[PDB]
């Protein structure tokens, strides 16, 4: 995983299960997937029980960030240090 | 077995004549 990480970086998450994105701001995981937690391009697309984020190897690939990046359920994932 | 849920998504933009 990286220590340079994306703008206005908040924590990382991993992923405990895994996820497939059904709509068109949410974010695809795997079990075992680090996700880099950003805050949101506005309040009102922050969804109730969700967070935001990119994957972390995503974001080591050096990939387009604004299309790589979305919405996951935040259970799917544990808080890592 | 004993996956969790993802939880509902809001409204926003929301606009009308």
């Amino acid at each position: 995983g990286r220590l340079d990480l994306p703008p206005g970086f908040m924590f990382k998450v991993q992923a405990q299960h895994d996820y497939t994105a059904t709509d068109t701001d949410e974010l695809q995981l795997k079990a075992g997937d680090v996700v880099l937690v950003i805050p949101f391009q506005n309040p009102e697309e922050q969804d109730e029980g969700w967070l935001m984020g990119v994957k972390e190897s995503d974001w080591n690939q050096h990939k387009e960030l604004e299309k790589c990046r979305g919405v996951f359920p935040e259970n799917f994932t544990e808080r890592v240090p | 077995s004993t996956v969790p849920v993802a939880p509902p998504r809001r409204r926003r933009g929301r606009n009308l004549t």
